[PDB]
């Protein structure tokens, strides 16, 4: 309701409000996955501003990236979105591995990056 | 009278508006170069916006100068 | 090859290590060049018109 | 870390498969 | 197969989405320049 539509001190507030409550919870990592799964995938119509709400959601990973379950879930998404190569949504897998791939460096030859 | 009429301007500029989603090649062009009459749009759009938040902060200052004095 | 490049622009459009594979794009999607491309397919005179828009109204009923 | 093989594979999978 | 044998190096939505994470540029301003030889003036000013 108010990180997608909301004003981006709401925004960026509400994000923040809820790393810090719920950030240490086991289901926050499932709920990021969830949340890039359901704003992020293509079958998507809603319109919000995905780049703006895409930096909260790498500003949110870092902030509670010492969950285990953040990367795991996150991983989990990369890995379901890849299985039809073992069909693809590549707009999805590119912002899951975006995230994933910012998230991770915060975990020298590819600074160039 | 006159911030109706300048929200009035503002849906009819951007009825005209389209956003490509992020989705394709193509449209991550989009947004990689906008196009000269992209850029238009949205300095016409900016500038109709601003009228109306311009009239917007008069019709509220105007209705509490009004509301005080009654 | 109507029906075919219909159910590509329409329906699927993946390829049919070293076999074509085309996994980079979202099916069904549309662009200027799509639209015409199907208006042409749908308002051109021929044997197969009718075969064609049969396969159209298909897949709309599908989508439904 | 079977899952994160799993990703990697198909990763490479995903390398390999990368065409125009 | 020249189509299969090719990856599309024209920028996308990754390029994009980097952007708003924030003809060619010279780099030299921002790195650092020495010489092997222990007696040279420092080069900084090139």
């Amino acid at each position: 309701h108010l990180c997608i539509s909301g004003t981006p001190k709401i925004r960026l507030h509400t994000g923040l409000l809820l790393v810090q409550l719920c950030g240490g919870e086991r289901w926050w990592g499932q709920f990021l996955s969830n949340v890039l799964q359901e704003l992020y995938n293509s079958e998507q119509l809603l319109i919000f501003p995905q780049d703006r709400v895409f930096m909260l959601l790498s500003c949110i990973g870092q902030r509670s990236l010492s969950n285990s379950g953040v990367l795991e879930s996150l991983l989990n998404l990369l890995d379901n979105l890849l299985s039809p190569l073992q069909v693809l949504d590549i707009p999805m897998i590119s912002w899951v591995v975006m995230l994933v791939s910012r998230l991770l460096d915060y975990v020298n030859q590819w600074s160039f990056i | 009278c006159r911030y109706n009429l300048a929200c009035h301007r503002l849906e009819t500029l951007l009825q005209s508006i389209d956003l490509p989603p992020l989705n394709s090649a193509n449209n991550a062009q989009y947004f990689l170069r906008k196009p000269d009459k992209a850029v238009e749009e949205d300095s016409r759009v900016f500038s109709a916006y601003q009228d109306c938040i311009q009239l917007q902060l008069q019709l509220n200052l105007a209705h509490n100068a009004v509301q005080r004095l009654k | 090859i109507g029906l075919k490049l219909i159910d590509i622009l329409l329906r699927n459009c993946a390829a049919s290590l070293n076999s074509p594979l085309l996994f980079g794009r979202l099916n069904g999607l549309s662009s200027d060049s799509t639209i015409d491309i199907l208006y042409q397919l749908g308002t051109t005179q021929d044997p197969g018109t009718k075969d064609r828009i049969q396969a159209l109204l298909k897949w709309v009923s599908d989508s439904a | 870390h079977e899952r994160c093989i799993s990703v990697v594979q198909k990763l490479v999978l995903f390398l390999l498969s990368m065409d125009f | 197969t020249s189509t299969r044998a090719i990856v599309n190096t024209a920028r996308s939505m990754v390029s994009t989405i980097m952007k708003f994470l924030d003809g060619i540029h010279n780099f030299a301003p921002l790195g650092t320049i020495t010489s092997s030889s222990p007696t040279a003036q420092p080069a900084e000013v090139l």
